[PDB]
RNA sequence: AGCGGCACGCGAGCUGGGUUCAGAACGUCGUGAGACAGUUCGGUCUCUAUCCGCCACGGGCGCAGGAGGCUUGAGGGGGGCUC
RNA sequence: ACCGGAGCGCUGUCUCGGCGAGGGACCCGGUGAAAUUGAACUGGCCGUGAAGAUGCGGCCUACCCGUGGCAGGACGAAAAGA
RNA sequence: UCGGGGCUUAAGCCCAGCGCCGAAGCUGCGGGUCUGGGGGAUGACCCCAGGCGGUAGGGGAGCGUUCCCGAUGCCGAUGAAGGCCGACCCGCGAGGGCGGCUGGAGGUAAGGGAAGUGCGAAUGCCGGCAUGAGUAACGAUAAAGAGGGUGAGAAUCCCUCUCGC
RNA sequence: GGUGAAAAGAACCCCGGGAGGGGAGUGAAAUAGAGCCUGAAACCGUGGGCUUACAAGCAGUCACGGCCCCGCAAGGGGUUGU
């Protein structure tokens, strides 16, 4: 509300092709050495674990 | 005595719709734009038989000044030539009695010189 | 009847000269050939008229003074950006462009104007790549 | 109409520095539940009727009918005490059958009882002859009197 | 057979939620679970549920086995919106949209033979 | 130590100083309310750019085997003073 | 806390601006407005037009879509022109 | 930059003869329209004649509607009304009819009568949903860290330990 | 404002914190499932067919080609390459 006002309204390609470039991206995973299942790239998977593995306290 | 308007606006409105749904934009949905574009297209189907007309006799006098320029001389003269010999019509358009069998029209265009020349 | 419509015919090729001509006469012909006009069942939406390989474009001939009159311009979206070259620096420096400029212009302009320009291959020799048939024309 | 309305006759916003229409009191048709524009009030769609035209009237529908051959005015109804059975096989016998309709025309209230619970036949009777009736209908039943008033109708 | 959990009458507009479930859409059980953990988002838990109330019914209702259940059509539509009335500066009483929505994972069986 | 065009460019960029607001005074005309191409002093231009346009940044694609690196310069932009 | 004019000390008011700082913005994460809104598949010159065009025309640059940013046009929104 | 190009014994200039394109103007065709003549008393209908753009408007005709007389009746669960689909038939036309899918109990012929009748607008009245844009903002620039407990769920509740207004 | 003739107004299993549903069970019927007979329009989604990444748009129109699906034929829908 001021001097720039979207003069028209929009159409609804323009509404999709905005919301085109919009999307998302699927999660990354891989899996757990001396386990069994998922991990993201680079992290300690309190289920499973890192080398040494650290907590793994839960129920 | 009741005059409640009812549903004669949505059967008649409804029939624009199909008399339109086919179109681009939102007035390929928009009551009161379709019917802005089937004056459009109406109008524009008038305009266009008779356009149609012209464009036809085009084509037609194309190919045929092609082909008697090939096995002869210019369209004109071609013409010029059955308006003296006398055959009435040919129908320019069927004068594309040269776009199938090369004998016909050739022969044809003999008679055209034969006429005046 | 109903008009006949041609089949995908193949597309004959032909060579032409071009040293001692006259540019825009030159065009004139090249034109309505790259179209079907000349061929007996052209067809407007198709394109299926003869490609046409051009040789020594160098050699144009050219009337009045137009060799250092005539001026071909190109602009740069950029301010101050227009750029105009005399008929005179077109052949000294990649000539065969005077030939192509001239058709171009004398072609549709839609998609298959430009499509047709493409069947038009000119060169400042003679000498093109003996592809085939190349029927050479007067 | 508008004026009837248990609402204002008061703006709400102004003249000019509006944005928005202008108008004000949420009475007149425009708005949601404004007033009518004239029309649908109390009236009487009567008018008047000229006497010899209307005279003719009667006699020339009832005549017609007489033109058709379905009528009758029987001396005195056997059916004497009003009862449905009664005129009812009276009139299998005085030519009725079921599917025609009695403008039944006759004076004496007894048989008209019967015919006051008249399904086909509407009971036709004197004092209020009318052509409508006559037309919608099917049978002058006349007992001799209902005639009577009848030619006292026309009488010129 | 083709299992379904369907909800309606439940929170967040359309975008966000539809958002989560494309990047799931026909996607196996193991696969599509490991995203619903690890997904920043909140359609994590909403798509994760419906779509677990999905995964048991063709456990014991629809008979599929799991190893070979992967999910079809997910489909997420709008239901009511919120009207909610919040204040703004020289006195509008503003108009905020909570478009509330209709989450449906269906699924079945790999092969067919 | 240029003359000029482009809303005598550019207040969705500044400045609001000059401008024709109500306040007040003054010269002035009018019997007076008030008004005078007469003066005076002070006096609220309003942050989110929708398309275009433009300045850089990318994604997806394309270059009729997939790929890595070195490159061509058609085009086009910048550059040109003077003591 | 009234309007001119002048000198002294001082200073980013100016030359000519550079660095840094926290907070907005920018990326992620939870939610989510507005005025305007016929529709738009919306670039430019030279003319055209009731005088000022993407749309008419003889004609221009350019794959599709987006993000940050500047503010010239849409006779720009605020008004049924103070 | 002639519209554009691209022309120099012309694609320019003026001057003569023949050619051809190119208008819904015209010929042809054939369907409808009104007015004149005629065949048919003939009404129906056909044959000859011409006009066949039009804001206000004058004049004529028609489709559609809510209801009333017809209606103590006619229609209908094999399914009223309306809702939705049609590439089908009838009307020049607004429409009529008919079939497909629905929904669940109303509809009214041929003649006739009457009126809140035919909406696209009025910075239109009410409802409904998007556009803007996942952007601005998320209200003091006095600031938050962890350990644990809780609990389907914790930075956000709660316990303590800490730091800052 | 209207579920149904009437509440027969949905136990028990299942996922789930609930919510809400997946089954079952009820009635003629749950496309009558609890602000529930009808459910349209603008309207936001998901599947599929045709079309789109050298291109200048009051968005259509006339013709022709590509195409996919109805079609005995003949044709018809549709869609858009120029």
């Amino acid at each position: 509300a001021k001097h720039p006002v979207p003069k028209k309204k929009t159409s609804k390609a323009r509404r999709d092709a905005r919301r085109s470039h919009h999307a998302l991206t699927p999660p990354t995973l891989v899996p757990c050495p001396e386990c069994k299942a998922m991990k993201p790239p680079h992290t300690v998977c309190p289920e499973c674990g890192y080398y040494a593995g650290r907590k793994v306290l839960e129920v | 005595p009741r005059a409640k308007t009812g549903v004669v606006r949505r059967r008649k409105h409804k029939k624009i719709l199909k008399l339109a749904k086919g179109y681009w934009g939102l007035r390929s949905k928009s009551f009161r734009k379709a019917r802005e574009t089937l004056f459009a297209a109406g109008n524009y189907a008038y305009a266009h038989r008779k356009r149609r007309k012209r464009d036809f006799r085009r084509l037609w006098i194309v190919r045929i000044n092609a082909a008697c320029r090939q096995h002869g001389l210019n369209y004109s003269t071609f013409i010029h030539g059955l308006k003296k010999a006398g055959i009435e019509v040919d129908r320019k358009n069927l004068a594309d009695l040269a776009v199938r069998e090369p004998q016909v029209f050739a022969e044809l265009v003999e008679r055209a010189k034969a006429a005046q020349g | 009847m109903k008009t006949y419509v041609p089949k995908q015919v193949e597309p004959r090729w032909v060579l032409i000269d071009a040293e001692g001509k006259t540019l825009g006469r030159l065009a004139t012909k090249i034109a309505t050939l790259l179209r079907g006009k000349h061929r007996p069942d052209w067809t407007p939406n198709v394109a299926m008229g003869d490609f046409v390989v051009v040789v020594n474009a160098d050699k144009i001939r050219v009337t009045g003074k137009k060799l250092e009159q005539k001026i071909y311009t190109r602009y740069s979206g950029y301010p101050g950006g227009l750029k105009k070259i005399p008929l005179e620096k077109m052949l000294a420096t990649h000539p065969e462009r005077v030939l192509e400029h001239a058709v171009k212009g004398m072609l549709p302009k839609g998609p298959l104007g430009r499509r047709l320009f493409k069947r038009l291959k000119v060169y400042a020799g003679p000498d093109h790549p003996h592809q085939a048939q190349r029927p050479e024309k007067l | 109409t508008r004026g009837e309305v248990a609402y204002s006759g008061r703006k709400i916003w102004p003249q000019k520095h509006t944005g928005r229409a202008r108008h004000g009191d949420i009475g007149a048709p425009i708005f949601v539940g404004g007033g009518v524009v004239f029309g649908p009030k109390p009236r009487d769609y009567s008018y008047t009727l000229p006497k010899k035209v209307r005279k003719k009237g009667l006699a020339m529908a009832v005549a017609d009918r007489a033109r058709e051959g379905k009528l009758l005015l029987v001396e005195a109804f056997a059916g004497v005490n009003g009862k449905t059975k009664e005129f009812l096989a009276w009139a299998k016998e005085a030519g009725l059958d079921g599917s025609e309709s009695v403008l039944l025309v006759t004076g004496n209230e007894l048989v008209r009882r019967a015919a006051r619970n008249l399904p086909w036949v509407v009971t036709l009777a004197p004092e209020g002859l009318n052509v409508y009736d006559i037309v919608r209908t099917e049978r002058l039943v006349m007992d001799l009197d209902a005639w009577e008033v009848f030619q006292n109708r026309i009488g010129g | 057979m083709e299992a379904k959990a369907i909800a309606r009458y439940v929170r967040i507009s359309p975008r966000k939620v539809r958002l989560v479930v494309d990047l799931i859409r026909g996607k196996s059980l193991e696969e599509a679970r490991n995203i619903l953990r690890y997904t920043n988002k909140r359609g994590a838990y909403f798509v994760a549920k419906v779509l677990e109330s999905a995964a048991a019914n063709a456990v014991n209702n629809h008979d599929m086995l799991e190893d070979r259940l992967y999910v079809k059509a997910a489909y997420v539509d709008e239901g009511p919106a919120l009207k909610r009335v919040l204040p703004r500066a020289r006195g509008r009483a503003d108009i905020i949209k909570k478009r509330t929505s209709h989450i449906t994972v269906i699924l079945g069986e790999k092969h067919g033979k």
